């Protein structure tokens, strides 16, 4: 995929998908970073935040995981950028 | 066949139920072959005696009996009596004319066997004549099957001592009817092949191959 | 409407799938080995209120124990009475089995 | 994380119990193993006179059960210590696979 | 070569047809229990090596290399006392080689019991008799007590140091009881129930003593293979199978006989020659089951030039049992013929493994129904399929043995099977 | 009865289990029937086959109705 | 290249027991090696490496039977599939409980166990909590092809505490070795051979041993259920606690 | 129907396992001196969607 050669290693932190929509799972601080990319970008032009799905975990240490998904308009894809916060 | 009991006057727990004599001495003899213990490897021998004894079939009692006799729970004697088909648990009559129905039977006309057998008797299949006398039953390959129909009576008019499981092979509907008529008759049929011209397991024109004297060969 | 089989004899087998299908859980069912021997529910109690009417029941139910006859005019004055009985007022569907009877032999071709 | 979480008082001073359901002795398979619950012992469970059915009175009723399962005995405790409950964790017991063969069924009995 | 022929001093089972007297005088004339004494005197390892040498095979169902099945026993005893379970039982549609084994000199399998015995380390021989050879087993512990009386057997091994006695069991109306795991139960006292083969009868196997199972025919022909020439006996048959399989030609044949004959033996020739011919003329064969039951067929146009050893009735997709050839002319019901087949292991299968158990009454109903016509042109495939579930996973062959008449009948006519469901088909509309 | 006094309160229209004893047994010829229901088998129960070796009747579990050997 | 496989833990936290730790047989359950002890038959060398064989009569307390053929793994150089229940596990054995093999194996079981099997499961008290229905689900095919006469069993008298239905029970025979071994009153049994295989007592014979109440939790199958617990509830609708038991003083 | 073998059917179990494997600094810094150049054919395809004005020309109004 073009988007994980562009971006910079350390904003996709934790983890990476490759079927069912892929996703970016990041790190909370490199988060709102990681949404200014993939928009105000030209070969990944998102502009549509579909949804912010919270997903609670209660078994993890970072309950919670805030899944921003994300409509690319233009080139005609999907992509979920993840995180993961806990209560506080 | 039900694999289990349903009670009646002739046939329940009750009912007191032990080896005779010219039958104990059997019991002994039979004990004594296997070891002193895993003495249940008698079962079978037994359970045999135990229904040439009564006549032909196994009540409850003789189950219970052959358990005592052989130190086993009563179950493992009814799970054996249930599982091997010589042992009839119903009363089969005198006789239980056991004609087999396998394929190398079927084909030499076993079903006209049992056909003619059946209706000159005059049973279903397994229900006991009016007379109390035959049964017809049905049973697998027999062994005997290069003579290619055949009928096994049980004899149980006597009991361990008149006990003959004759082999009548090679008969046709003709030669099964007259064995039953002879053998209600009272009267033993000779048993073997129940057709001439041949030798027992024979090539029906005399024998091809075992025809020089025997003698010990080059050893 | 609890159907019943052409003798008698309630269709409802207590197997409680309906019990278990119903996504608004308004079928609740105890089960006792009455004295015939042959279970039953001692009690079957849709609450009619809480059910959403999506036939789920008619399709889990095994022997079509539960079907939704065509009544749907039963607006009641007070909710008590619209929380359906134990196998009284469900078993009011031998009067709507003329109906239900139909409409089974018709629909069970799908 | 127990005030902030928005719970009443009243629930936070919960006594539960932090178990891993043992297997349903009925069916030999263990696919429900390993999923440590927590417990809120919520017994308090009358019949509502009118219908026959049941009627609880605490909320944790069924969330002990149903969709609150951790994966691991220091998740659970962490949550319930998280919250403020007063969890007794009480261990699952696991069976030993003692060495068994076929052969020692057919075991000869000397003489 | 050209296999088949056996003359009149080459057949091992002489008095076969019980024209001879078959206990003891008229068994020493016969060459049996001749001396013993020295065989039991040259020792064990030497038994199992002639026997090897021998290349005789399992004269039962298995095939399996006897004398390498006796070196399985254990050498040092340690305190499990080996025995041998002798399989008379067969019970096997078709086999009437033991009949003639058990009656019509015993003294042989007697003196194989003992030869074997003292071959394989063993300490008790357990003839297990089918239980309904009545008379057979009778003509046995006749012979038995004979050779009790005559020092034979007991206490002294013919006068041997060799401490071995013969025990007669009898089953009672079980094809399965006769199977090699299923015979120790069936004679440990309970059910005719086969165990699994991890634990193998050398190693548990009779009262979790060790012991080996043989057919009558092969402990039979042990004696009179070391009397005679294990060389010998090696010269017949082709280069693996080799040796004198007794035979059983069975039915729809003009003169049905059991006769002792060569192996490798073409089919033809053992049927043109021995049995008479296939009633009406080779030309009238449908199928012959070459083998017990427990084996495909084969459709008459592989059976012209088909050898009856193990190895080449393996090569033509069947196998050869007990050798116990059941003939089928033009003039059957070949279906109905497999579908009594299946019947009998239906009826004959202890049902304690599921694959079998439930499957056998499957196969049955199946073949009830195809020898009408009710089935349609994808059951067959489906029956192959039910086959090939039975076939693998059953606990002993048994599941085999019931598997292996359906799947040949399918290979072979499955021109048949189909012509009687479009029949159907047909009859219907 | 006493389970049917749980869940009827009417007690004049005969309850489910009288109208179930009360209809004959049903003859058959082998050891074993279908009782798929009432007549249409998929408007009855899941087919229910039913031993018939014991000589009194053998109720079908799913629906109440009695069979017997009829030898 | 850098994977992170799963833990692979046993399937139940089950403590595997080294008589000593020098015997461990090291047996490849699908590609994973596991140090099983010295006897460890198959099923158990996979339990040990957290693969759940699907098992209907292969009890731990129990004997090891093959009245059935469910487990079925294919190990690497056996011509047939072995049942995994009663396979030692010989040291280098490779297990294969996934391959084709072995899934057309266990498919092809299944089938023949709800061949003759009746459609009690609606009417069957242990519907919800079933191996054959919960295998049938998640191992067996999603279809049946026999379509013909079920064989049917009558219903046994086993006293008022164990309910019998024998035409559920698939006769793996694993209550008729509870009562001869763990229970030793030895009063059922496996009467008759074939599909007509029926277990129970011969005799009408009440289950006099107490412990034979525990034979409904090793039945695999409804057959054998809770007479008291007649129909009451099911599977699912019981909430349940880990509770310990006061009416004697074994606890 | 009566080919009943599932696990070839299967759909949902029959599924690759997931392969979730770690890369560390080393594979990170390999993968980007190994994209040279992001030459044309590696970078995503417009979906490519003009507006185009027709009343009634499908079809001629009858579908
Ligand atoms: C399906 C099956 C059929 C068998 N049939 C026979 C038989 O007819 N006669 C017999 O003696 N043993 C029979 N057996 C037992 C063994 O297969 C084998 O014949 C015996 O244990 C040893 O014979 P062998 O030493 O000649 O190989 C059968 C076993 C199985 C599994
Ligand atoms: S339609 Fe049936 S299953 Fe659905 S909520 Fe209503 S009663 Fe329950
Ligand atoms: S209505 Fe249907 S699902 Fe509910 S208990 Fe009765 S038979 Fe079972
Ligand atoms: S079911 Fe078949 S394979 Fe299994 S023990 Fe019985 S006869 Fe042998
Ligand atoms: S045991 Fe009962 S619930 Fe399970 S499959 Fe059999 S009938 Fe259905
Ligand atoms: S009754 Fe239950 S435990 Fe006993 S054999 Fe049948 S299914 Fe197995
Ligand atoms: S045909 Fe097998 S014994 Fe008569
Ligand atoms: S349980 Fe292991 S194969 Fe039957
Ligand atoms: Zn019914």
């Amino acid at each position: 995929k073009y988007s994980w050669e562009t971006l910079p290693k350390k904003w996709v932190k934790k983890m990476e998908r490759s079927e069912h929509g892929n996703r970016f799972d990041t790190n909370t601080d490199y988060l709102f970073q990681l949404l200014c990319f993939l928009k105000l970008h030209t070969y990944t032009r998102v502009q549509v935040l579909i949804d912010i799905c919270g997903v609670d975990y209660p078994s993890r240490k970072r309950r919670f995981e805030v899944v921003y998904n994300l409509l690319s308009t233009r080139y005609n894809s999907r992509i979920r950028v993840q995180t993961s916060a806990d209560e506080v | 066949a039900l694999n289990y009991h349903l009670d009646s006057p002739d046939n329940k727990p009750d009912l007191p139920w032990e080896f005779s004599e010219a039958n104990q001495s059997k019991v002994k003899e039979i004990l004594s072959y296997y070891p002193s213990n895993y003495k249940q490897s008698a079962v079978i021998p037994l359970l045999d005696l135990a229904q040439q004894q009564n006549g032909g079939w196994l009540p409850v009692s003789a189950m219970n009996a052959v358990a005592k006799v052989i130190e086993v729970a009563p179950i493992r004697v009814y799970e054996v009596a249930t599982f091997y088909s010589m042992f009839n648990r119903a009363k089969v009559g005198k006789y239980h004319l056991l004609v087999c129905g396998t394929t190398p039977c079927m084909i030499r006309g076993s079903r006209d066997i049992e056909s003619a057998l059946l209706d000159h008797l005059g049973v279903k299949r397994g229900e006991v004549t009016k007379d109390g006398l035959f049964s017809v039953g049905e049973m697998e390959c027999m062994g005997c099957c290069v003579n290619a129909p055949m009928i096994t009576v049980a004899d149980y008019s006597n009991g361990s001592e008149g006990y003959t499981y004759n082999y009548f092979e090679d008969v046709t509907p003709e030669k099964v009817v007259e064995i039953v008529e002879k053998l209600r008759k009272g009267e033993k049929p000779p048993h073997g092949t129940q057709n001439p011209k041949r030798i027992k397991c024979g090539p029906e024109g005399g024998n091809k191959t075992l025809l020089g004297e025997p003698k010990p060969p080059q050893f | 409407a609890l159907r019943r089989y052409p003798t008698g004899e309630e269709r409802c087998i207590a197997c409680k799938l309906c019990e278990a299908v119903c996504p608004a859980q308004a079928i609740t069912i105890e089960a006792e080995e009455r004295e015939d021997g042959s279970r039953r529910t001692t009690r079957y109690d849709i609450d009619m209120t809480k059910c959403i009417y999506c036939g789920f029941c008619q399709e889990a139910c095994p022997v079509d124990a539960i079907v939704e006859g065509p009544n749907f005019e039963f607006a009641t004055e007070t909710h008590e009475e619209l929380l359906y009985d134990k196998e009284k007022l469900l078993e009011n569907g031998d009067r709507w089995e003329t109906e239900i009877a139909e409409n089974l032999r018709s629909e069970s071709l799908y | 994380i127990g005030k902030v979480s928005g719970i009443p008082e009243e629930h936070l001073s919960r006594k539960v119990i932090i178990y891993s359901p043992a297997r349903t002795a009925t069916q030999s398979g263990s696919g429900k193993l390993g999923k440590w619950k927590i417990n809120f012992v919520s017994t308090l469970k009358w019949e509502n006179p009118l219908m026959g059915w049941t009627s609880t009175g605490d909320p944790y009723a069924n969330v002990g059960d149903s969709a609150l399962a951790f994966d691991s005995e220091e998740a659970a405790k962490s949550f319930a210590e998280r919250h403020g409950w007063d969890y007794k964790v009480k261990k699952p017991n696991t069976p030993l696979l003692k060495v068994k063969s076929y052969s020692d069924n057919f075991k000869w009995k000397g003489n | 070569t050209h296999f088949g022929g056996l003359k009149d001093e080459d057949r091992i089972f002489t008095n076969l047809y019980g024209l001879h007297d078959p206990f003891l005088k008229g068994a020493m004339k016969r060459g049996d229990w001749h001396r013993t004494k020295d065989l039991v005197l040259k020792g064990t390892d030497w038994i199992v090596n002639e026997m090897k040498k021998s290349g005789l095979r399992g004269r039962g169902g298995a095939g399996f290399p006897s004398g390498l099945k006796w070196s399985f026993m254990p050498k040092v005893s340690d305190g499990r006392p080996s025995y041998l379970v002798v399989n008379a039982d067969e019970s096997e549609p078709g086999t009437c080689k033991d009949r003639e084994i058990m009656r019509h000199d015993p003294h042989k399998l007697l003196e194989g019991c003992l030869i074997a015995g003292v071959g394989m380390r063993a300490s008790a021989a357990y003839i297990y008799i089918r239980g309904e050879y009545v008379n057979e087993r009778l003509n046995l512990e006749k012979a038995r007590r004979e050779a009790y009386a005559a020092g034979l057997l007991g206490k002294n091994a013919c006068g041997s140091g060799y401490d071995f006695e013969v025990y007669i069991h009898f089953g009672a109306g079980a094809y399965i009881c006769g199977e090699e795991t299923a015979l120790l139960e069936s004679l440990e006292g309970k059910q005719g129930k086969p165990r699994l083969k991890p634990p193998f009868p050398a190693n548990a196997g009779l009262y979790g003593c060790p012991t080996t199972v043989t057919n009558v025919e092969t402990v039979a022909v042990s004696p009179t293979i070391l009397r005679r020439g294990p060389e010998w006996f090696s010269s017949f048959g082709r280069k693996n199978n080799a040796g004198t399989k007794l035979f059983c030609i069975s039915g729809h044949v003009n003169k049905p006989c059991t006769v002792e004959e060569e192996m490798s033996i073409p089919l033809k020739e053992l049927i043109e020659r021995h049995c008479g011919g296939v009633r009406g003329g080779w030309d009238n064969l449908l199928a012959i089951i070459p083998g017990g039951s427990s084996v495909p067929l084969i459709p008459k146009n592989i059976c012209e030039d088909v050898l009856m050893d193990f190895d080449a009735l393996k090569a033509v997709q069947s196998g050869l049992g007990t050798a116990a050839v059941i003939v089928m002319d033009k003039s059957t019901d070949v279906v109905d013929a497999i579908a009594r087949l299946s019947y009998f292991y239906k009826h004959e299968s202890c049902g304690q493994c599921t694959p079998c158990r439930e499957g056998t009454g499957w196969l049955w109903m199946i073949m009830e129904r195809m020898k009408v016509g009710n089935a349609k042109l994808e059951e067959i495939d489906m029956l192959q399929e039910v086959t090939k579930q039975i076939e693998g996973h059953t606990i002993c062959a048994l599941g085999d043995a019931a598997a292996w008449p359906v799947q040949g009948l399918i290979r072979h006519f499955r021109p048949e099977l189909e012509r009687r469901i479009r029949e159907r088909a047909e009859r219907e509309l | 009865g006493n389970h049917t006094a749980k869940w009827m309160q009417d007690r004049s229209k005969k309850s489910p289990m009288e109208l179930i004893s009360e209809v004959p047994p049903i003859k058959v010829d082998g050891r074993i029937v279908a009782c798929e229901g009432d007549t249409n088998p998929a408007l009855g129960h899941p087919i229910e086959f039913i031993c018939l070796d014991l000589n009194e009747p053998a109720i079908c579990k799913y629906c109440g109705l009695r069979y017997v050997q009829d030898h | 290249p850098t994977q992170i496989l799963p833990p692979r833990n046993p399937v139940g936290g089950a403590r595997v027991h080294f008589s000593n730790p020098e015997d461990a047989i090291e047996v490849f359950v699908d590609g994973y090696a596991v140090k099983v002890p010295k006897g460890f038959t198959v099923l158990q060398a996979c339990e040990v490496a957290g693969v759940d064989i699907p098992r209907f009569c292969y009890h731990s307390r129990l004997s090891i039977a093959g009245n059935c053929r469910m487990c079925l793994v294919e190990v690497e150089k056996s011509p047939k599939p072995v049942a995994s229940c009663a396979m030692p596990a010989l040291p280098g054995m490779k297990i294969k409980t996934d391959t084709p093999i072995a899934k057309k194996a266990r498919e092809g079981v299944m089938e023949f166990l709800l061949m003759n099997h009746p459609l009690d499961c609606p009417i069957c008290d242990q519907g919800g909590e079933c191996d054959l229905q919960d295998q049938s689900m998640a191992f067996g095919s999603d279809r049946g092809r026999f379509t013909e006469m079920k064989r049917s069993v009558v219903d046994k008298n086993l006293g008022p505490l164990v309910k019998t239905v024998m035409t559920r029970c698939i006769q793996c025979t694993r209550c008729v070795r509870f009562a001869s071994e763990v229970a030793g009153v030895q009063d059922l049994g496996i009467l008759g051979r074939g599909s007509g295989e029926e277990i129970g007592t011969y005799v009408e014979k009440l289950m006099t041993s107490e412990l034979s109440g525990n034979v409904i939790d090793i039945c695999p199958v409804g057959a054998l259920t809770s007479k008291p617990f007649a129909f009451k509830a099911r599977n699912w609708e019981l909430k349940a606690t880990e509770t310990i038991d006061v009416s004697d003083a074994v606890g | 129907v009566y080919n009943i073998v599932y696990h070839g059917r299967d759909q949902r179990r029959n599924r690759p396992p997931i392969r979730r494997y770690v890369l560390t600094k080393d594979n990170v810094v390999q993968m980007m001196n190994e994209k040279k150049s992001f030459d044309v054919s590696d970078f995503p395809k417009v979906y490519l969607t003009t507006v185009e004005e027709d009343l009634d020309t499908r079809g001629g109004g009858y579908e």
